[PDB]
RNA sequence: UCGAGAGGA
C-alpha cells in the first residue's frame, strides 16, 4: 500500500506513482536520481498538502524502458553511492579519530 | 395567452436551478428516471444530465404583475445555461 | 573510493566538521535532512507520578523529563512499542528508571539527572545511561526542592524518532554551505553600493579559489563540494549519527526497492 | 530662551502598556495603540503566589523570557522579574506560501 | 537540415544593458545591407556579446533536424548548431515597412527580436534565431 | 492590572493632556477616546 | 427583529479561518471535528444504498460514517448508544444523516455579511485540524483577514438547497461582482508580488524546476514546452512558464504609452493564443481591474475554466517562489546621504518660505485672496507649501530607490503598495492634520509647553522633520499621535453609522424586482422602471468601450468612414475584396455606402447630444473588439489577401443584426418603439466597428469569418440581457453599502432629506 | 475651468471657463440676472432644484450630486444602480425620503412596513384601517414561512 | 521560572550550565558574553535562552508550602 | 472538557455554610490559527507547522521559529519590529541587555556598525538555503530574535457547532451559548444577500427546517387560530364560527405563531387566509 | 431569570 503505480494519461512510457508515509526527503534524492538518466524523457514530484507524507511522482522514459525499472536502477545506483560515501567517511573518520584520541 | 406569448423562449438561470432542484428532488425519492445510468450516481448529476439532452416533462407557469400568466414547456425553452 | 570524497577539518565529541566532494546536491540535502529527522533514540514517554510535593507543576515537570538525553549506543538492539508484543512495555522495546527525592534541608535541593536510577535491565546493551556533560558531572537540573519537598515518580522510555516527537532528536545543530564565492550566482547579494564589502566572506572562502572578474560565467558548473559542520546534543557521537543516518536513508531506499520488487 | 521649568525625562509622558513598546518614536501612532492593547490580552504569569491563589482562568506561560531590547522604565516596571513572552527567532520571507 | 529562409552578419551597433542582469538590448547593422537592421534581446551572460560584434544570424525557418518537445542531448547526431546562441520561439509581428522592408517581430520567451527585410520573404509561426560568433 | 489600576472612566485629546495620560493607550469601540490611563 | 427577522439556527457552525495556497476556490479545509458533528439526511436510494450501507456500518465514532437512521415510519434510529449499525437494513426513502463527506456543496458567511460577496458555498474538504482553509484569493470578496476572523457555516438538508446553492452561489458563477462592472476577486498579496519577479524579462530557469512546475500545475496539457535558449544552456522564460497555465485561445491585448511593438521596458500587456509576449504582468491585468486577464477568460471560457486558472496560477507562483524565497529589511528604507540632504534642503527651502510668508503676513503686506480670510490663506499656502516638499523628498527619495530594494519591488507590483508610505519611511514623515488643519492653540496662544506663545512654525504648528527610521521627537511624536486618534475614531464610528445607513438602504428598496415583462415595479406592482436600467442589460456583462464616432477631427471621422466608389476622394482599394472593378463605379452599392454614412453621421451629432461632456469611453455590453480578433484567430485571418465578402453582404448583415437585436417581445409598436430605444447606443457603436471601411482596410475578415461574427455577437448579446425576477434593488443597496464603508455624512443627508442643508452652493456659468 | 467644447475641426478641445461659486441658495432671484447661463446653472441643493424646475429634473440633479458623492471618493458603480434607488425616492410625485417619514410612510403592506423601525404604531393603523397585506411580499411571506414570490421562487413549476 | 532544557532553536542541552554561568557571571566578575563563549554556546540562537531567562522558582520557593 | 484535578479547597462563609473549591489544570500547546502579536502591533495567527529540517536554515545551520509576511511590515509603516531585531541580535552577539527607550541617541547606524563587527550583514540579511533541496535561496532573508507574545484567544475556545439541539423555550428556537449548544444569530443580513442570490427555498428551509417549523389550523369562516384539533379523533371545529369543515392545515414560524396570538391579545383581528379574496 | 461589565471579529 505503501506504493500505488498507475500508468499515466497524458502521455506514452509514463508513469504516476505515489509514496505513503514518505516526505521530499526521498523524494528529491531520487527526482535527481532519474533526472540523472539518459533514458528518462521526463520526471518530477509534489505533495497535495503539507498535511501528510503523500508523495506523488510522475515520470516519462523511452521506448521499450520500463519506468519501473529506471526507479529501480536508479535505487540501486543511490545504494551503492551510499556505500562509496559511508565508506570514505568511515575511513577518513578512523584517521581523524586517531588524529583526535589526543583531542575530541 | 400561449399564443404570441409576450416573452423570451429563454430559460432563466432560475428557471433552470429550480427545474434542477425538482427532477433531484424525484429522483431521491426514486422517480422513474428518464436517462440510462452511466454510474453518474449522483442525483443532482442525473438531474443535470437529463436538462443536457432535454427529457424532462415539465412546464412552468410564469407568472406577470397583473396575475396573468404564460405556461411554458422546458420543450418550448431553449437551454443556453 | 570514487564515491563521495569526505575530508575532516575538525573532529569532536560534541561536532564534526568536514567536506563532501564527488556528490550532487540532493544527496547532500537528504544526508542533512535524514540525520535531522531518521534516527531511532530513546526518551521518555510514560511518566507515572507518586508524589509531587513541589512548586512545579507535574506535567510541567514530565515535558521537561522529556527533554534528557540518554545512553543511546545500541538503540538498534532495543524496538519499538507498535511492534513489540509485551503489553504496556517491556525491556525488549522501554527502559524503566525512576527518581526519588525528598527536601532534607532548608537549603535548595537541586534535583538532576544524575539522581535517575535505571531499573530496568539493560541486557548490558550500552543504552539508557543518562548523558551528563558537566564538568561536575552533576547532570541535567530536572528541577528544585525546597526544605522538606517530596518528589518520587517513575519514567519508561522507548525508542522513538525525532520527526515522530523532537524528544528523540540526537541532532543538536548543522551547519551546511557550499560554493562560499557564489561561483554558481545561486544568490543576488543585496547591497547599498557594493555586496563585496557589505557582505561578510565565510570562512571556507579560503577554501576555494577566488573567481576571476573577466572570467565568463560557467554555466555547466555544479555544487559538487560541500562544508558540513555537524553538532549532536550528545546522545551518541557524532560519528555514529553520520554512520546511523546515512544506514537509514540506505535503508528507505531499499525498503522502496523491496516495495517495487513485491508488487 | 527663559525656560522655567525641564521634563525630568521625556519617556515619562508615556503610558503603562505603552511602556512596554520599543522604539515607539519609530512607529505610527495607531499602531502603538493597538500593542498597548493587546498588552492586556497576552500572557505571563500574574503573581508568584498563583498556587495559593484559588483562582479561575490561569495562564501561566512555560518559561516566561525577559525582552532583549528593554526599557529604562521597565526596571520600575519590574516587567523584567517579571516578563510574559518570548524572544523568539523570526523570519521576515515567504517560504511555503501558507 | 533546415531550409532557413534568412541568413546574414551583422555588425553589433550598440549594446544596451536595459536595467538587466543576464539581458541586454542590442541593435546591429546587416553586414552589406543597410536596408536590414536588426533590434534584439540577447542573454549576454550566456553569450558574451561585445560592440561592432560580426554575428552570424540566421532563422531556421525548418527545424535545424539533429540528423512535444523532445528533451535535451541534441547533440547526439549533427546538425545547423555550429551556433553559439541559439533562441526558439515565435514571429510575433509582420509589420510593412514603406512596402520595401518587414520589421517582422519576433518573441523567445518574452525575449524580443525586431528584423527589416519585402525582400526576406520569410512568413511562418515559429522558428529558431542562430547566432554564430 | 498595572494599567487597569491607574485606568480612568469617561462618563459619556486636547493637547492640555501632554504629559498626564498616554496620547497612545487607549481601548477601541466607542470608549475609544473616552476611557483614559494615567 | 429578534426573532423574525433575525434567529438562531442550527445544522450550523462558526470558527476561525486558515490559509490554504494548495486549495482551490469553490473548495475549503473543513475541520474533521466538525465534519464528526455536521452530516447530512440523505435519502436511500438503490444508487447510493450500497456506501449507504457502508456508512451505517461505519457508525457516528468514523469520519466516513453517519449517526441517526430513520425509517420511513420516522424512526431515528440512535446509533451512537446502540450495536444496530451492524444490523439495520437500509430500506428506500429511509434516510440517515451521513457525516459531511468532500465535494459537499455548503455555504460559508464572514461578518459583519456587509453584502452579497460575504455569501459563497464551497466543496467540502476535509482536514485534520480546527480550523477553516480558505483559497487565498477569495479573501477580499469576503472581505476578511487572518488576523482571527471567525466566519459562519451553514449546511444544506435538502437536496433541493444544494443545487439551488450550486447554481446561485457557487465562488465562479459570482468572479464578476456587479456592483462595479469588474471582477469581484483577483491575485493578492505574495503571489501578486511573486509573478513580477517571475514574469520579469531577466528571470530564467533550471529544467530542474520547469520539469517541476509542469506536473506542479494540475491541468498541464502533458506536453513539453521548448527552452527558450537552446545552444549555451537549456531554459525556459517565466513567461513560458506562466503561458502553459493560461488556457487557449486567450487574445488579451493591452497596449501603454510606453508600447511600440519593442517595449525595453516590457510595460502594456499582449497574449496570443495564450502565450505571453509583452508587459509584465502587473496588478492592473489580475487583479480586480476589469481591463486585466482574468475578466476576459471568464467571457472567453466560462466560469468553471476562471477556477482552475486562478489555481493553476496560484500553485506555480508560491512554488517558484518557494525556491527562490522573497524578504525585505531596513536597507528598503535607508536612502543615500545626498538623496536625504537633498531632502533636507527641500525642507529647509520650504521652511524659509514658510519663514518668507509669515513675515509678509507680518507686516499686513500679504492681500487675502479673493473671497478668502488672509489669514487663512496665509495658512493655506503654508500647508500647501509643506506638502509639496513631502511630495518631493518622497519623489526624490523615489528616484534613488535601487532595483533590489524589496518594497520598492513590492510597490511596482502593486501589493498594499503605497508611495506615501516610503516618503514617510524614509522622507520626513510630513505635517499631522486634524479636521485638515494644523495644531490648534489648545493653550493659551501655543500648543505645547516648549513653545512661546504666537509662533506659527512648521514644527511649532505640528510639522514633522525627521523620518520614522529618524524616530520623531517627543513634539513630533505627540502630534503624530494626535492625529491617530482622529483616524481611530473614525473607524469605530464607521462600524456603527454605516450599518444604520446600510439598514435603511436595504428596506428602502427590499421589493424591488424585475419583472418577466422586462419592467420593473413594488410589492404593490408600482412600476419603478420600464426598462431596467432603462436598457434591460445586466451590468453583469456590461464593460467601458470606446466611442470611435465621437472622438477625432470632423474630416477624421469621414476619412475611417467614408468610402466612395466613383470618385478619388475615397476611393477603395478593389484587393481589399475577391471583387474588385466589379464594385469600383457601382452607384448602387456607394448608395448604400451612402445610408449608412449619413446613419454614422447622425449618430454622431447624436452622442454628441449624449454625451456632451465629450468622453468617448461608456459601459457597454459585449466587447465587439474583442470578437474580432478571436475571429481573425478563429481562423488566422490571412491580412494579406482579398476577401470573398461584399458591400451588400457587409450592408445586409448589420442591418440584419440590428434586427436581431430583439430584447422585447411585444409586437405593438408601443413596446418596439422602446426595444429600439433601449438598443439605441449599442447598435450605434456596433454600426461603428463595424463599419464596411473598417470592416475592408483595417479588419480583413472572410464573408464566412463576418457572418460568424455577427452569429458570434447576437449569441452574446441574448446571454448579456438582464435575467428576470432579479431582486435588483437589494443588489443595488448592497452596490452602495460597500463603498460606504471608504462625505458620507453628506450622503446621509441625501438619503434624509432634511431640507436644512449644510453647505449651501451655487455653479453659475 | 477648461471645458471639452467640439471645436469647429469636430475635435473636443480645453476651453477655459469663467465660473462663479458662492455660499447660500436663491435660485428664484439668480435665475433673473442677465449675462449668464440660466439653463447650466447648477447648485448643490436639488431640494431647491427640484422645487425650481421640476421632479424629473430634481430625480436627474439627485444622481449628479449623488454621483459626485460616490464619485468622491475614487470608487466606482454602475450607473443602474444609482438610477434605480433615486427614481424610487420620486415615484410618489415627491422627493421622498428613506426615513420613519418618508418610505417608512407608505401604502404597502403593513407587515413590510412594520419590520422598518416603527412596528407597533403602524399595526394599531392598520386595525384602525381594517388594512390587508397582499403576502406578495417577502417578509411577509417570511413571517409566515413561505416560499417568496421572488427569483428562483418566482414562478411555480 | 526555570531554565529550559533544550535550544529552542538547536535543542542543543542547556539546563546544566546554569549553576556553572551564575559562578562565571559572579565568581569570575564576568560579563555575560565572556560567560556564553567560555560555555560554548557559540550561536546566538543558544545565547539567546541564557541571556534572557529570569529564574522565578527561587523567589516560588520562598513560601512556606 | 479536558483537564485534571489541581487542588480541592473546603471552607466555609461566617456563617458556617460549607464551601469548596476546586482547581483543574490543563496546558494549551500552541494550535494553528493562534493569535500573536508583536511589540509593534502586528498581530497575526498560526498557518501551518513542520519539522526543524522543512524550513529554510542558515549557513550557520539555525533554524527558524516563527515566519511573517515581509508584504505586512512596509504597508503598515512599522519599523521598529526590525530595528529590534537588529539590536536584539546585536545584543544576543553582544550579551548585552538592549535599551528600547525612546528619544536615545541609539541609530541604526552605530547598531549596523556593530553588527558588521560581530561578522554579520550589517542590515541583517543572511543567507538561506531551500528546506527541500537545499539549493541556496536567489534572494537574502531578513532574520533574527524577536520578542512576541501569546493571546488569550484560543482557537478552540472558539469553534462551535450543532444541530438538532435543545431548543429555548420560550420560542422553542435553538438555545443560545457555546457551552449551551448554542447557534449562529441568523441575522438580518444573511438572507438580504441570499435574496440577491434569490434562493428563496433555500431561505425558506433555514427559517423553517431550522427552527419554528410547526402544524396549525385555521377556520375558513375566521382567519383566526381558534380550531380544535382532535388528532385523537380527526375532529375539528372553529367554536364561534363552529365550523368543522373549513379547516387547513399551516407549517407556519412558531415565534410568529405567538406574535399572532401577541396580536390577539392586542385586540387585533390579523385573519389569515389561503384563498385570496381578489379574483384579478 | 434578568441586569451590568470586560473583551473579540
Ligand atoms: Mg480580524
Ligand atoms: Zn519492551
Ligand atoms: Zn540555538
Ligand atoms: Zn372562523
Amino acid at each position: 500500500s505503501k506504493l500505488k503505480i498507475d500508468p499515466d494519461t497524458k502521455a506514452p512510457n509514463a508513469v504516476v506513482i505515489t509514496f505513503e508515509k514518505e516526505d521530499h526527503t526521498l523524494g528529491n534524492l531520487i527526482r535527481a536520481e532519474l533526472l540523472n538518466d539518459r533514458k528518462v524523457l521526463f520526471a518530477a514530484y509534489k505533495v497535495e498538502h503539507p498535511f501528510f507524507a503523500r508523495f506523488k511522482l510522475r515520470i516519462q522514459t523511452t521506448e521499450g524502458y520500463d519506468p519501473k525499472d529506471a526507479l529501480k536502477n536508479a535505487c540501486n545506483s543511490i545504494i551503492n553511492k551510499l556505500g562509496a560515501l559511508k565508506t570514505n567517511f568511515e575511513t577518513e573518520w578512523n584517521l581523524q579519530t586517531l588524529a583526535a584520541d589526543d583531542a575530541f | 395567452p400561449k399564443d404570441q406569448r409576450a416573452t423570451t423562449p429563454y430559460m432563466t438561470k432560475y428557471e433552470r436551478a429550480r427545474i434542477l432542484g425538482t427532477r433531484a428532488l424525484q429522483i431521491s425519492m426514486n422517480a422513474p428516471v428518464f436517462v440510462d445510468l452511466e454510474g453518474e450516481t449522483d442525483p443532482l448529476r442525473i438531474a443535470m444530465k437529463e436538462l443536457a439532452e432535454k427529457k424532462i416533462p415539465l412546464v412552468i407557469r410564469r407568472y406577470l404583475p397583473d396575475g396573468s400568466f404564460e405556461d411554458w414547456s422546458v420543450e418550448e425553452l431553449i437551454v443556453d445555461l | 573510493e570514487e564515491g563521495p570524497q569526505v575530508k575532516i577539518r575538525e573532529a569532536s565529541k560534541d561536532n564534526v566538521d568536514f567536506i563532501l566532494s564527488n556528490v550532487d546536491l540532493a544527496m547532500a540535502n537528504s544526508l542533512r535532512r535524514v540525520m535531522i529527522a531518521e534516527i531511532p533514540t530513546l526518551a521518555i514517554d510514560s511518566v507515572e507520578v507518586e508524589t509531587n510535593t513541589t512548586v512545579l507543576a507535574d506535567e510541567f515537570i514530565a515535558h521537561r523529563l522529556g527533554l534528557i538525553p540518554l545512553q543511546s549506543m545500541d538503540i538498534e538492539q532495543l524496538e519499538y512499542s507498535r511492534d513489540c508484543f509485551c503489553e504496556d512495555h517491556c525491556d525488549k522495546c522501554s527502559v524503566v528508571l525512576t527518581l526519588q527525592a525528598f527536601g532534607e534541608s532548608e537549603s535548595t535541593t537541586n534535583v538532576y539527572s544524575k539522581d535517575l536510577v535505571i531499573v530496568s535491565n539493560l541486557m548490558g546493551r550500552n543504552i539508557g545511561h543518562p548523558i551528563i556533560q558537566d564538568k561536575e558531572g552533576n547532570g541535567v537540573l530536572i528541577c528544585k526542592l525546597r526544605k522538606g519537598q517530596e518528589l518520587k515518580l517513575t519514567c519508561v522510555a522507548k525508542k522513538g524518532i525525532a520527526k515522530e516527537h523532537a524528544k528523540w532528536g540526537p541532532a543538536a545543530a548543522i551547519e551546511f554551505e557550499y560554493d562560499p564565492w557564489n561561483k554558481l550566482k545561486h544568490t543576488d547579494y543585496w547591497y547599498e553600493q557594493d555586496s563585496a564589502k557589505e557582505w561578510p566572506q565565510s570562512k571556507n572562502c579560503e577554501y576555494e579559489d577566488p573567481p576571476n572578474e573577466g572570467d565568463p560565467f560557467d554555466y555547466k558548473a555544479q555544487a559538487d563540494t560541500f562544508y558540513m559542520n555537524v553538532e549532536s546534543v550528545g546522545s551518541i557521537p557524532v560519528d555514529q549519527v553520520v554512520v546511523r543516518g546515512i544506514d537509514t536513508l540506505q535503508k528507505k531506499v531499499a525498503s522502496i526497492l523491496l516495495a517495487l520488487t513485491q508488487m | 530662551t527663559t525656560f522655567t521649568h525641564c521634563e525630568i525625562h521625556p519617556s515619562m509622558i508615556l503610558g503603562v502598556a505603552a511602556s512596554i513598546i520599543p522604539f515607539p518614536d519609530h512607529n505610527q501612532s495607531p499602531r502603538n495603540t493597538y500593542q498597548s492593547a493587546m498588552g492586556k490580552q497576552a500572557m505571563g504569569v500574574f503573581l508568584t503566589n498563583y498556587n495559593v491563589r484559588m483562582d479561575t482562568m490561569a495562564n501561566i506561560l512555560y518559561y516566561p523570557q525577559k525582552p532583549l531590547g528593554t526599557t529604562r522604565a521597565m526596571e520600575y516596571l519590574k516587567f523584567r522579574e517579571l516578563p510574559a513572552g518570548q524572544n523568539a527567532i523570526v523570519a521576515i520571507a515567504c517560504y511555503s506560501g501558507y | 537540415m533546415s531550409n532557413t529562409l534568412f541568413d546574414d552578419i551583422f555588425q553589433v551597433s550598440e549594446v544596451d544593458p536595459g536595467r538587466y542582469n543576464k539581458v541586454c538590448r542590442i541593435e546591429a547593422a546587416s553586414t552589406t545591407q543597410d536596408q536590414c537592421k536588426l533590434t534584439l534581446d540577447i542573454n549576454v551572460e550566456l553569450f558574451p556579446v561585445a560592440a561592432q560584434d560580426s554575428l552570424t544570424v540566421t532563422i531556421a525557418s525548418s527545424l535545424n533536424l539533429e540528423d512535444s518537445w523532445r528533451p535535451p542531448q541534441a547533440g547526439d547526431r549533427s546538425l545547423a548548431d555550429d551556433y553559439d546562441y541559439v533562441m526558439y520561439g515565435t514571429a510575433y509581428k509582420f509589420e510593412e515597412v514603406s512596402k520595401d522592408l518587414i520589421a517582422v517581430y519576433y518573441s523567445f520567451g518574452g525575449l524580443l527580436m525586431r528584423l527589416e527585410g519585402n525582400l526576406n520573404n520569410l512568413k511562418q509561426e515559429n522558428a529558431y534565431l542562430l547566432i554564430r560568433r | 492590572t498595572l494599567s487597569h489600576l491607574r485606568r480612568t472612566n469617561t462618563p459619556i485629546l486636547h493637547n492640555t493632556h501632554w504629559g498626564l495620560v498616554c496620547p497612545a493607550e487607549t481601548p477601541e469601540g466607542q470608549a475609544c477616546g473616552l476611557v483614559k490611563n494615567l | 427583529r429578534g426573532n423574525l427577522m433575525g434567529k438562531r439556527v442550527d445544522f450550523s457552525a462558526r470558527t476561525v479561518i486558515s490559509g490554504d495556497p494548495n486549495l482551490e476556490l469553490d473548495q475549503v479545509g473543513v475541520p474533521k471535528s466538525i465534519a464528526k458533528t455536521l452530516t447530512y439526511p440523505e435519502v436511500v436510494t438503490p444508487y447510493n444504498i450500497d456506501r449507504l450501507t457502508q456508512l451505517v456500518r461505519n457508525g457516528p465514532n468514523e469520519h466516513p460514517g453517519a449517526k441517526y437512521v430513520i425509517r420511513d415510519s420516522g424512526d431515528r434510529i440512535d446509533l451512537r448508544y446502540s450495536k444496530r449499525a451492524g444490523d439495520i437494513q437500509l430500506q428506500y426513502g429511509w434516510k440517515v444523516e451521513r457525516h459531511i463527506m468532500d465535494n459537499d456543496p455548503v455555504l460559508f458567511n464572514r461578518q459583519p455579511s456587509l453584502h452579497k460577496m460575504s455569501m459563497m458555498a464551497h466543496r467540502v474538504k476535509v482536514i485534520p485540524y480546527s480550523t477553516f482553509r480558505l483559497n487565498l484569493s477569495v479573501t477580499s470578496p469576503y472581505n476578511a483577514d487572518f488576523d482571527g476572523d471567525e466566519m459562519n457555516l451553514h449546511v444544506p438538508q435538502s437536496e433541493e438547497t444544494r443545487a439551488e446553492l450550486s447554481q446561485l452561489c457557487a465562488v465562479p458563477l459570482q468572479i464578476v461582482s456587479p456592483q462595479s462592472n469588474k471582477p469581484c476577486m483577483g491575485i493578492v498579496q505574495d503571489t501578486l508580488c511573486g509573478i513580477r519577479k517571475l514574469t520579469l524579462r531577466d528571470t530564467f530557469i533550471e529544467l530542474d524546476q520547469v520539469l517541476n512546475m509542469l506536473y506542479w500545475v494540475p491541468d498541464w496539457d502533458g506536453v513539453i514546452p521548448t527552452p527558450a535558449i537552446i545552444k549555451p544552456k537549456p531554459l525556459w522564460s517565466g513567461k513560458q512558464i506562466l503561458s502553459v497555465a493560461i488556457p487557449n485561445g486567450i487574445h488579451l491585448q493591452r497596449f501603454d504609452e510606453g508600447t511600440t511593438l519593442l517595449s525595453p521596458k516590457d510595460n502594456g500587456m499582449l497574449i496570443i493564443d495564450g502565450q505571453i509576449i509583452f508587459g509584465v504582468v502587473e496588478k492592473k491585468t489580475v487583479g480586480s481591474s476589469n481591463g486585466g486577464l482574468i475578466h476576459v477568460v471568464t467571457r472567453e471560457k466560462g466560469p468553471q475554466v476562471c477556477a482552475k486558472l486562478f489555481g493553476n496560477i496560484q500553485k506555480v507562483v508560491n512554488f517558484w517562489l518557494l525556491h527562490n524565497g522573497f524578504s525585505t529589511g531596513i536597507g528598503d528604507t535607508i536612502a543615500d546621504g545626498p538623496t536625504m540632504r537633498e531632502i533636507t534642503e527641500t525642507i529647509a527651502e520650504a521652511k524659509k518660505k514658510v519663514l518668507d510668508v509669515t513675515k509678509e503676513a507680518q507686516a499686513n503686506l500679504l492681500t487675502a485672496k479673493h473671497g478668502m480670510t488672509l489669514r487663512e490663506s496665509f495658512e493655506d499656502n503654508v500647508v500647501r507649501f509643506l506638502n509639496e516638499a513631502r511630495d518631493k523628498a518622497g519623489r526624490l527619495a523615489e528616484v534613488n530607490l535601487k532595483d533590489l530594494n524589496n518594497v520598492k519591488q513590492m510597490v511596482m507590483a502593486g501589493s498594499k503598495g503605497s508611495f506615501i508610505n516610503i516618503a514617510q519611511m524614509s522622507a520626513c514623515v510630513g505635517q499631522q492634520s486634524v479636521e485638515g488643519k494644523r495644531i490648534a492653540f489648545g493653550f493659551v496662544d501655543r500648543t505645547l509647553p516648549h513653545f512661546s506663545k504666537d509662533d506659527y512654525s512648521p514644527e511649532s504648528k505640528g510639522f514633522v522633520e525627521n523620518s520614522y527610521l529618524r524616530g520623531l521627537t517627543p513634539q513630533e511624536f505627540f502630534f503624530h499621535a494626535m492625529g491617530g486618534r482622529e483616524g481611530l475614531i473614525d473607524t469605530a464610528v464607521k462600524t456603527a453609522e454605516t450599518g444604520y445607513i446600510q439598514r435603511r438602504l436595504v428596506k428602502a428598496l427590499e421589493d424591488i424586482m424585475v419583472h418577466y415583462d422586462n419592467t420593473t415595479r413594488n410589492s404593490l406592482g408600482n412600476v419603478i422602471q420600464f426598462i431596467y436600467g432603462e436598457d434591460g442589460m445586466d451590468a453583469a456583462h456590461i464593460e467601458k468601450q470606446s466611442l470611435d464616432t465621437i472622438g477625432g477631427s470632423d474630416a477624421a471621422f469621414e476619412k475611417r468612414y467614408r468610402v466612395d466608389l466613383l470618385n478619388t476622394d475615397h476611393t477603395l482599394d478593389p484587393s481589399l475584396l475577391e471583387s474588385g472593378s466589379e464594385i469600383l463605379g457601382d452607384l448602387k452599392l456607394q448608395v448604400l455606402l451612402d445610408e449608412e454614412y449619413k446613419q454614422l453621421v447622425k449618430d454622431r451629432k447624436f452622442l454628441r447630444e449624449v454625451f456632451v461632456d465629450g468622453e468617448a469611453n461608456w459601459p457597454l455590453p459585449v466587447n465587439i473588439r474583442r470578437i474580432i480578433q478571436n475571429a481573425q484567430q478563429t481562423f488566422h485571418i490571412d491580412h494579406t489577401k482579398p476577401s470573398d465578402l461584399t458591400i451588400k453582404d457587409i450592408v445586409l448583415g448589420v442591418k440584419d443584426l440590428q434586427e436581431n437585436l430583439l430584447v422585447l417581445r411585444g409586437k405593438n409598436e408601443i413596446i418596439q418603439n422602446a426595444q429600439r430605444d433601449a438598443v439605441t447606443l449599442f447598435c450605434c457603436l456596433l454600426r461603428s466597428r463595424l463599419a464596411t471601411r473598417r470592416v475592408l482596410q483595417e479588419y480583413r475578415l472572410t464573408k464566412q469569418a463576418f457572418d460568424w461574427v455577427l452569429s458570434n455577437i447576437e449569441a452574446q448579446f441574448l446571454r448579456s440581457v438582464v435575467h428576470p425576477g432579479e431582486m435588483v434593488g437589494v443588489l443595488a443597496a448592497q452596490s452602495i453599502g460597500e463603498p460606504a464603508t471608504q462625505g458620507v455624512p453628506r450622503l446621509k443627508e441625501i438619503l434624509n432629506v432634511a431640507k436644512n442643508m449644510k453647505t449651501p452652493s451655487l455653479t453659475v456659468y | 475651468y477648461d471645458r471639452k467644447v467640439p471645436s469647429p475641426t469636430g475635435e473636443y478641445v480645453k476651453e477655459p471657463e469663467w465660473v462663479l461659486e458662492t455660499d447660500g441658495v436663491n435660485l428664484s432671484e439668480v435665475m433673473t440676472v442677465p449675462g449668464i447661463d440660466p439653463t447650466r446653472i447648477y447648485t448643490n441643493s436639488f431640494i431647491d432644484i427640484m422645487e425650481v424646475l421640476g421632479i424629473e429634473a430634481g430625480r436627474a440633479a439627485l444622481y449628479k450630486e449623488v454621483y459626485n458623492v460616490i464619485a468622491s471618493d475614487g470608487s466606482y458603480v454602475n450607473y443602474r444602480h444609482m438610477a434605480l434607488l433615486v427614481d424610487v425616492m420620486t415615484t410618489q410625485g415627491g422627493l421622498t425620503s428613506v426615513t420613519r417619514h418618508g418610505f417608512n410612510r407608505s401604502n404597502t403592506g403593513a407587515l413590510m412596513r412594520c419590520s422598518f423601525e416603527e412596528t407597533v404604531e403602524i399595526l394599531f393603523e392598520a386595525g384602525a384601517s381594517a388594512e390587508l397585506d397582499d403576502c406578495r411580499g417577502v417578509s411577509e411571506n417570511v413571517i409566515l414561512g413561505q416560499m417568496a414570490p421572488i427569483g428562483t421562487g418566482a414562478f411555480d413549476v | 521560572m526555570i531554565v529550559p532544557v533544550r535550544c529552542f532553536s538547536c535543542g542543543k542541552v542547556v539546563g546544566d550550565k546554569w549553576e556553572s554561568y551564575l559562578n562565571l557571571l559572579q565568581e569570575d566578575e564576568l560579563d555575560e558574553g565572556t560567560a556564553l563563549s567560555r560555555l560554548g554556546l557559540k550561536r546566538y540562537c543558544c545565547r539567546r535562552m541564557i541571556l534572557t531567562h529570569v529564574d522565578l522558582i527561587e523567589k516560588f520557593l520562598r513560601y512556606n508550602p | 472538557e479536558n483537564g485534571i484535578v489541581d487542588q480541592v479547597l473546603v471552607t466555609t462563609n461566617q456563617d458556617g455554610l460549607k464551601f469548596v473549591k476546586v482547581r483543574v489544570r490543563t496546558t494549551k500547546i500552541p494550535q494553528i490559527g493562534d493569535k500573536f502579536a508583536s511589540r509593534h502591533g502586528q498581530k497575526g495567527t498560526i498557518g501551518i507547522t513542520y519539522r526543524r529540517e522543512d524550513m529554510p536554515f542558515t549557513a550557520e545551520g539555525i533554524v527558524p521559529d516563527l515566519i511573517i509576511n515581509p508584504h505586512a511590515i512596509p504597508s503598515r509603516m512599522t519599523v521598529a519590529h526590525l530595528i529590534e531585531c537588529l539590536l536584539s541580535k546585536v545584543a544576543a552577539l553582544s550579551g548585552n541587555e538592549g535599551d528600547a527607550s525612546p528619544f536615545t541617541d541609539i541609530t541604526v547606524e552605530g547598531i549596523s556598525k556593530l553588527l558588521r563587527e560581530h561578522g554579520y550583514q550589517s542590515r541583517g540579511f543572511e543567507v538561506m538555503y531551500n528546506g527541500h533541496t537545499g539549493k541556496k535561496l536567489m534572494a537574502q532573508i531578513f532574520f533574527g530574535p524577536t520578542y512576541y507574545q501569546r493571546l488569550r484567544h484560543m482557537v478552540d475556545d472558539k469553534i462551535h457547532a450543532r444541530a438538532r439541539g435543545p431548543m429555548q423555550v420560550l420560542t422553542r428556537q435553538p438555545v443560545e451559548g457555546r457551552s449551551r449548544d448554542g447557534g449562529l444569530r441568523f441575522g438580518e443580513m444573511e438572507r438580504d444577500c441570499m435574496i440577491a442570490h434569490g434562493a428563496a427555498s433555500f431561505l425558506k428551509e433555514r427559517l423553517m427546517e431550522a427552527s419554528d417549523a410547526f402544524r396549525v389550523h385555521i377556520c375558513g369562516i375566521c382567519g383566526l387560530m381558534t380550531v380544535i384539533a382532535k388528532l385523537n379523533h380527526n375532529q375539528f371545529e372553529c367554536k364561534g364560527c363552529d365550523n368543522k369543515i373549513d379547516i387547513y392545515q399551516i407549517h407556519i414560524p412558531y415565534a410568529a405563531k405567538l406574535l399572532f396570538q401577541e396580536l390577539m391579545a392586542m385586540n387585533i383581528t390579523p385573519r389569515l387566509y389561503t384563498d385570496r379574496s381578489r379574483d384579478f
